[PDB]
C-alpha cells in the first residue's frame, strides 16, 4: 500500500490484489477506477492510458525507472490504396510479472519525467523475495485462467529459490484468445451485400470465337459456333453477419491474440546480510493479427462502372475461355493491375509487438538509519521495444478470407500487396536512487543518465498481379480486301485467351519524403535527470512534503528533423496533510508536469517537399487538488476535488502574423504548441467497514472549463476531449472471512451517457473565419453492470476463483471503443454507419484457478 | 523562401465558391480571382492578375505557347506512389454505331457529325486536325453534310443537327443538350453518323452508368470505332484504333511562380486531398459540389512530371501534328496576340 509523497490523488494495486480481483487484461485493472480509461488502439491493441482529459503520450508509463515506447504515428499515405501504417500501440505489461502498481492522477512530472502531463503509471518488476516465506527456502505458483468474452486462456507459473546469499526467480507467461466477444443482441445472421456475376451480354454483337478452342485451322472453320460475351450482372447474396463484409458491419473484426513472457531474477547476497547485487532479464512479446472485415470482398457492378467512368472500357472484358465466364468479369484495380470478379479481397493487419530487456542492479542496505543513506541502489538497463506492423491485402481467393494465396499463371486476374512498417526504441539507462532519514524527514534523491533512440523503418513494401494476356485480332485477307469483325453472330470477334502474367513492382522510394519514402526516420540522443524529494512530519497534527527535479535532453538526427535539446525542464510538487482529526483530516497538493514533442511530433508534416524543422517547446501542465477524508473503525471516506491546468499544446498548425492589420499565417505546416484547455474534475472514494460484512463505493466526473489557443497561431483545430471517460459510480458489496479463506463480492458500474460539449470544437481559421468540427458522429448514452465474484481456497495452498461480469445481460456500447471513431484517433475506423459493432459484452465468465507451494 | 499566395482562376460562379472555401480553410495560402471564359482567365494569368490553374490538352498547348509551363498532372489512377508516378493520357476517338453500314475514316465526307464543342481537344482539335491536311482549307461546315458542333456559328450547317431551342441552340454550354462527350454520344445515337469524343464516353453513357431515358438501354457492345487505315475496332479497343492521345488535365503557372505553386499545391493536396476525404464536416480538394470543379473530381493526387516540362514534350508528338496543323488557322484572339 501506500505510500510515497503524501496527499493522494492515486491508486495502488498488489500482485495479490491483481490476482483477487483476476485481472488478466488491461481493460480489467482500471475497470473499477473511475475517470482512467484505457484508448483502443483499433487494431485490438492498448495504446496507452486517458485521464485528468487527457491520454497517449500525454500520460506516462513506467518500468523499474524504465519509461515504455511512446505512441507514434506516421504520416497517411495518399493515391489509392490502404497501406499497412504504423503501429502508433504503446507496449504491454506482464502483470504476472509485477509485484505492485502505481497510479497517479495529475501531472506527475516530479517522479515520472516527462509525458507526466494527465497523470503517471508505474510498475515494479516482480521481486525473487516472492519465495515467501518465512521459513520456506524456496516456492513455486501457477495460474490458470480463462476468461469468456475474449474466449482467451492464460498459463502463468513462477518458481523460485534461495540458497545462502544466492537467489533465482524465473516466471513464465503465456497466453492464447482474441476479438472479446459481444452482447449477443449485438448482431445476427443477416444483411446482404450485392456481388457481380456473369450473365450472357444480350447484344446481338456480342458473339466472339477464341483462337486455341478452333483445333482445325481458322476463323471460317471455327466461327461456325461462336461463344456469347458474358457482362456483370450483381446478385443479391445474403450471409451471415460474420461472414459479411463491412461497410454496415455488426461484428467487431476477428482478433488472434498470443503473449509469451519470460522473467529471470538472479541475484547475490553479500557476506554481511546488507549488501544485494542481483541481475534481471525479460522477454515479452505479444502478437495481435486481425482482419479487416470493413473491406468488401466482392465486386459489385457500382464498383464495375467506376471504372468504366473513369478508365473505360477494357479490352477482352466479357471473353472467357472455355465455358469459364467469371474469366470474363474483371475491373481496374491499384497499381496498374486488373482484378478478376471470381475472387475475392482481404486485408489482413499482423501486428507484432517485442520488449526486451536486460540489467544490472545493486543494491546497499542499511539499519537503523546509520550511514549517509538507510537505502542506496544504483540500476543500469537495456531495454529495447518494436512494433512490427506488417498489412497484407490478397485478392487470389474465393476468399475463403485467405492471406497466402497469391498472383499466379494460373489464377490470371489475381492480385497481391504487402507494407510493412516497424517502430522501435532503446534505452541503455543508469540510475541511483538514495534515500536517508532522521526521526521526521524523510530524504529522497534519484538520478539517471541515459543514451536513447527511436528507429522507423519502412520495408517489405511492394505489389504482385497477374493480368490475362489476351489480344483481339483479325483474320487473313488472302483475298485482296479485309474484314474488321463487328462481334455480330455471323461475325464474331478472334480472340486469343491465355496465362496470367505475373509481375511484382517495388514501392520502397527515396527522399520524396511521402509515406512511400522508406529512409528510416533515426533519432539518438542522451537524456540526464536530477531529483530530490522530501517529506516531513510535524507532531501528531500534520505532514508536508516537497520535492523538485530538473531534466535535460539532447537530441540528434541526419535528417532536417525537428530535433533540438529540449531545455532543462525543471519541475516541483509540494503538499501538506492537516490532522485535527476527530477522525477527520485534510490534505492539499501542488504538482507541475510536461511532456517532450512525440518523436513522430519531432520527425515534422512532410507534404512532399524539403521542410524546415521548427523548434517547439514542451506541452506544460498544472494541478492543483484539495481534498478531505473521515478515518476511523468504518474506514476512509475521501473527497477530492481537482484544477488541471494545460498550455502549449502540440498540434499540426500553422504560424500567425499580424499586419495590415489582418492575420497572415506562415510559413509551413508542422506541430507546433498552439493552445491551452483547463479542466476541474471531482474525485470521491471510500471503503466501509460495516461492523454483508463490507462495501467500497468510489465516484469520478470531469468538467471542463476553457480552451484557448497562442493567438500568434492559426489553422490550429480546437481541443476536442474525446478522451475524457463519462462519469461513473462504482459500487461494490463483499464478504469476505476471517480466515474463513472464501471470499464473495459484487460491483455495479453506472455511466452516464456523454456530452456532446466534449465532442464539439472549431477549426479556428483566419479572421472570425472557422468551420465547426466534432470528434466523432454519436454520443455513447448511460448503463449499468453488475459483476460478482467468488473463491475458495480449499486445503489451502490451492484457491480457486469465479466470476460472473454483466450478471443481467444488459445489451450497451460503451465509448472507449467508438473513440476508434473519428476524432483522430491512433487508428480511425470508417465510415461505421451501425455502430452495434461496439457493443460491450453480455453476460460473462472468468474462472481461474492458483495454486502454490 | 517566404512564398506568397497562389491567385486560383475560377471559370464559374461554382467554381469560384469551392475556390473561396478552400481559400478560407487554407487560410489564406491560396486565394481566388473570377473570370468570364477559360481563355481571359489564362489571361488574367499571364499578366500577373492571378497565380494558376488547370486545363486540358489543347488549352495546356496555347498557355504553352503564351510561355507558360505545367507544374504538375492530375492522376486519375489508384497508386501507392501516385505523384512519383506519370499518366499516359487518354485517346480521342471517333465512334459509330456497330449497325452503321461503310463507314470508314477516309470516307467520312458528306456523313452527319457529332462534335463535343468547337475549339476543345478531342470533339474538334484532333479529328479537324487530322481532316485538315486532306481537305486543307478552313471550312469544315463544307465537308460534313451536317452535324452538331456547339459554339459554331447558328446558320451553320454544324448547328443543324444540335438540339435545344431558341438563344442557346448550339450553345458551348449545356444549355444545348448535344454540348460534351455526354451530347456528343447522344447525338451519335439519335442523329449523327459520328461522334467525336474520349474513349470513355461510351461506357460512361451505356450499361445504366446514365439515368436518362434515352441512355441506360444503350449497349456499349453496339457500337465500335473507326480506325485511321479503315478498318473498325471494339471500344475497349480504343488504345490500337484511335485519332491521338491527349495528355491529363495540368496545373500551369508562370516560370518564376513555377516552383511556388509546386511547393503550395502539394501541401494543399495533403491536407485537403485523397486521404484524408471526410468531405461532410471537412473540406476535400478534390470532391466538387456539381461536377470537376478546379480539378476533375477523378483526382487522386497531382504528379511531377519526369521528362516533361515543356509543354510540348507534355502534350507528345501525336497531340500536335494532329493540331498545329490546323490552327494555323484559329480565330481565337489569344493565341493570335501570343504568336
Amino acid at each position: 500500500r501506500d505510500n510515497e509523497v503524501t496527499g493522494l490523488g492515486k491508486l495502488v494495486k498488489s500482485s495479490d490484489t491483481l490476482s483477487k480481483e483476476q485481472v488478466l487484461n488491461i481493460r480489467d485493472l482500471t475497470r473499477y477506477d473511475p475517470g482512467i480509461a484505457v484508448v483502443e488502439q483499433g487494431r485490438g491493441a492498448s495504446s496507452g492510458y486517458s485521464i485528468r482529459g487527457m491520454d497517449k503520450n500525454r500520460v506516462s508509463l513506467t518500468v523499474d525507472g524504465v519509461s515504455q515506447i511512446q505512441s507514434y504515428t506516421a504520416q497517411a499515405a495518399l493515391g489509392g490504396t490502404r497501406t499497412a501504417g504504423s503501429s502508433g500501440a504503446i507496449n504491454e505489461i506482464e502483470y504476472e510479472n509485477v509485484k505492485a502498481v502505481e497510479i497517479s492522477k495529475g501531472s506527475n512530472s516530479v517522479e515520472q519525467g516527462s509525458g507526466a502531463l494527465a497523470g503517471s503509471v508505474a510498475f515494479q518488476t516482480k521481486t525473487a523475495d516472492d519465495v515467501i516465506g518465512e521459513g520456506r527456502q524456496w516456492g513455486i505458483q501457477s495460474k490458470t485462467a480463462y476468461s469468456g468474452k475474449n474466449r482467451g486462456l492464460t498459463q502463468s507459473i513462477a518458481l523460485a529459490g534461495r540458497i545462502g546469499g544466492a537467489e533465482a526467480l524465473l516466471i513464465h507467461t503465456g497466453r492464447r484468445a482474441g476479438e472479446i466477444r459481444a452482447h449477443e443482441d449485438a448482431g445476427r445472421g443477416v444483411q446482404s451485400f450485392n456481388r457481380l456475376v456473369p450473365v450472357e451480354d444480350s447484344s446481338n454483337y456480342a458473339y466472339f470465337i477464341v483462337k486455341e478452342e478452333c483445333k482445325n485451322g481458322s476463323y471460317e472453320t471455327c466461327k461456325a459456333n461462336p461463344k456469347k460475351d458474358v457482362v456483370g450482372k450483381d446478385e443479391r447474396q445474403t450471409v451471415s453477419t460474420r461472414d459479411y463484409t463491412g461497410p454496415n458491419r455488426f461484428l467487431a473484426d476477428p482478433l488472434s491474440y498470443e503473449s509469451r513472457s519470460w522473467l529471470f531474477r538472479p541475484g547475490f547476497r553479500f557476506e554481511n546480510k546488507r549488501h544485494y547485487i542481483g541481475g534481471i532479464l525479460e522477454h515479452t512479446q505479444q502478437t495481435f493479427d486481425t482482419r479487416d472485415m470493413t473491406v468488401p470482398a466482392f465486386l459489385t457492378k457500382a464498383v464495375f462502372d467506376a471504372n468504366k467512368k473513369q478508365a473505360g472500357s477494357l479490352p477482352g472484358n466479357g471473353k472467357y475461355a472455355g465455358n469459364h465466364k467469371y474469366g470474363g468479369l474483371f475491373t481496374n484495380g491499384e497499381n496498374g493491375a486488373l482484378v478478376g470478379a471470381e475472387y475475392g479481397t482481404g486485408v489482413f493487419y499482423d501486428e507484432t509487438h517485442t520488449k526486451s530487456r536486460y540489467g544490472l542492479e545493486y543494491v546497499y542496505t542499511n539499519a537503523d538509519k546509520d550511514t549517509w543513506a538507510d537505502y542506496a541502489r544504483l540500476s543500469y538497463d537495456r531495454q529495447g521495444v518494436g512494433l512490427d506492423n506488417h498489412f497484407q491485402q490478397t485478392h487470389c481467393s474465393a476468399d475463403g478470407s485467405d492471406k497466402y494465396c497469391r498472383p499466379s499463371a494460373d489464377k490470371p486476374f489475381s492480385y497481391y500487396k504487402s507494407d510493412r512498417v516497424i517502430y522501435g526504441e532503446s534505452h541503455r539507462l543508469l540510475q541511483a536512487a538514495f534515500k536517508k532519514s532522521f526521526d521526521r524527514h524523510n530524504l529522497s534523491v534519484n538520478l539517471g543518465f541515459d543514451r536513447f533512440g527511436s528507429n522507423l523503418r519502412h520495408q517489405d513494401y511492394y505489389y504482385q498481379h497477374a493480368n490475362r494476356a489476351y489480344s483481339s485480332n483479325t483474320p487473313p485477307q488472302n483475298n485482296g480486301k479485309k474484314i474488321s469483325p463487328n462481334g455480330s453472330e455471323t461475325s464474331p470477334y478472334w480472340v486469343t485467351i491465355g496465362r496470367g502474367n505475373v509481375v511484382t513492382g517495388q514501392i520502397c522510394r527515396l527522399g520524396n519524403n511521402t509515406y512511400t519514402d522508406c529512409t528510416p526516420r533515426s533519432i539518438n540522443g542522451k537524456s540526464y535527470y536530477a531529483a530530490v524529494r522530501d517529506n516531513v512530519r510535524l507532531g501528531r497534527w500534520a505532514d508536508v512534503g516537497a520535492g523538485l527535479r530538473y531534466d535535460y535532453r539532447s537530441t540528434h538526427s541526419d535528417d532536417g528533423s525537428v530535433s533540438t535539446g529540449t531545455h532543462r525542464t525543471l519541475s516541483w510538487n509540494a503538499g501538506i496533510v492537516l490532522k485535527p482529526t476527530d477522525w477527520l483530516d485534510l490534505t492539499y497538493r501542488t504538482s507541475t508536469g510536461f511532456r517532450l514533442p512525440s518523436f513522430a511530433e519531432m520527425y515534422g508534416w512532410r507534404a512532399g517537399v524539403q521542410s524546415k524543422a521548427v523548434k517547439i517547446d514542451p506541452e506544460k501542465s498544472f494541478n492543483k487538488e484539495a481534498g478531505i477524508v473521515f478515518k476511523g473503525d468504518f474506514g476512509n471516506l475521501e473527497a477530492s476535488w481537482f484544477n488541471n491546468a494545460y498550455r502549449d499544446l502540440i498540434v499540426r498548425g500553422y504560424e500567425a502574423q499580424i499586419k495590415d492589420g489582418k492575420e497572415e499565417a506562415k510559413g509551413d505546416p508542422a506541430y507546433l504548441n498552439a493552445q491551452s484547455a483547463r479542466i476541474t474534475g471531482i474525485n470521491i472514494l471510500g471503503k466501509i467497514d460495516w461492523n454483508g460484512w463490507y462495501s467500497t463505493f468510489a465516484y469520478n466526473r470531469v468538467r471542463v472549463r476553457d480552451i484557448k489557443k497562442r493567438a500568434d497561431r492559426t489553422d490550429i483545430q480546437s481541443h476536442l476531449f474525446d478522451a475524457i471517460q463519462p462519469s461513473r459510480y462504482v459500487v461494490g458489496l463483499g464478504y469476505d472471512q476471517p480466515e474463513g479463506k472464501w471470499g464473495v463480492n459484487g460491483m455495479l458500474t453506472y455511466s452516464k451517457a456523454k456530452e456532446i460539449t466534449e465532442l464539439l470544437g472549431s477549426r479556428a481559421l483566419l479572421n472570425g473565419n472557422s468551420r465547426n468540427t466534432k470528434a466523432t458522429a454519436r454520443r455513447t448514452r448511460p448503463w449499468y453492470i453488475v459483476d460478482v465474484s467468488g473463491y475458495y481456497t480449499v486445503k489451502k495452498h490451492f484457491t480457486l476463483r469465479a466470476g460472473v461480469y454483466n450478471l443481467l445481460n444488459y445489451r450497451y456500447v460503451t465509448w472507449e471503443n467508438v473513440r476508434q471513431t473519428a476524432g483522430g484517433a491512433v487508428n480511425q475506423h470508417k465510415n461505421v454507419g451501425v455502430y452495434n459493432r461496439y457493443a460491450a459484452p453480455g453476460r460473462n465468465y472468468t474462472f481461474s484457478l492458483e495454486m502454490k507451494f | 523562401d517566404e512564398c506568397k499566395p497562389v491567385k486560383w482562376c475560377a471559370l464559374s460562379h461554382h467554381e469560384r465558391l469551392k475556390c473561396d472555401e478552400w481559400s478560407v480553410n487554407s487560410v489564406g495560402k491560396i486565394e481566388c480571382v473570377s473570370a468570364e471564359t477559360t481563355e481571359d482567365c489564362i489571361a488574367k494569368i499571364m499578366n500577373g492578375e492571378a497565380d494558376a490553374m488547370s486545363l486540358d490538352g489543347g488549352f495546356v498547348y496555347i498557355a504553352g505557347k503564351c510561355g507558360l509551363v505545367p507544374v504538375l498532372a492530375e492522376n486519375y489512377n489508384k497508386s501507392d506512389n501516385c505523384e512519383d508516378t506519370p499518366e499516359a493520357g487518354y485517346f480521342a476517338v471517333a465512334v459509330v454505331k456497330k449497325s452503321a453500314s461503310d463507314l470508314t475514316w477516309d470516307n467520312l465526307k458528306g456523313k452527319k457529325s457529332c462534335h463535343t464543342a468547337v475549339g476543345r481537344t478531342a470533339g474538334w482539335n484532333i479529328p479537324m486536325g487530322l481532316l485538315y491536311n486532306k481537305i486543307n482549307h478552313c471550312r469544315f461546315d463544307e465537308f460534313f453534310s451536317e452535324g452538331c458542333a456547339p459554339g459554331s456559328k447558328k446558320d451553320s450547317s454544324l448547328c443543324k443537327l444540335c438540339m435545344g431551342s431558341g438563344l442557346n441552340l448550339c450553345e458551348p454550354n449545356n444549355k444545348e443538350g448535344y454540348y460534351g462527350y455526354t451530347g456528343a454520344f447522344r447525338c451519335l445515337v439519335e442523329k449523327g453518323d459520328v461522334a467525336f469524343v474520349k474513349h470513355q464516353t461510351v461506357p460512361q453513357n451505356t450499361g445504366g452508368k446514365n439515368p436518362d431515358p434515352w441512355a441506360k438501354n444503350l449497349n456499349e457492345k453496339d457500337y465500335e470505332l473507326l480506325c485511321l487505315d479503315g478498318t473498325r475496332k471494339p471500344v475497349e479497343e480504343y488504345a490500337n484504333c484511335h485519332l491521338a492521345r491527349a495528355p491529363n488535365h495540368a496545373v500551369v503557372t508562370r516560370k518564376d511562380k513555377e516552383a511556388c505553386v509546386h511547393k503550395i499545391l502539394r501541401q494543399q493536396q495533403h491536407l485537403f486531398g485523397s486521404n484524408v476525404t471526410d468531405c461532410s464536416g471537412n473540406f476535400c480538394l478534390f470532391r466538387s459540389e456539381t461536377k470537376d470543379l478546379l480539378f476533375r473530381d477523378d483526382t487522386v493526387c497531382l504528379a511531377k512530371l519526369h521528362d516533361r516540362n515543356t509543354y510540348e514534350k507534355y502534350l507528345g508528338e501525336e497531340y500536335v501534328k494532329a493540331v498545329g496543323n490546323l490552327r494555323k488557322c484559329s480565330t481565337s484572339s489569344l493565341l493570335e496576340a501570343c504568336t
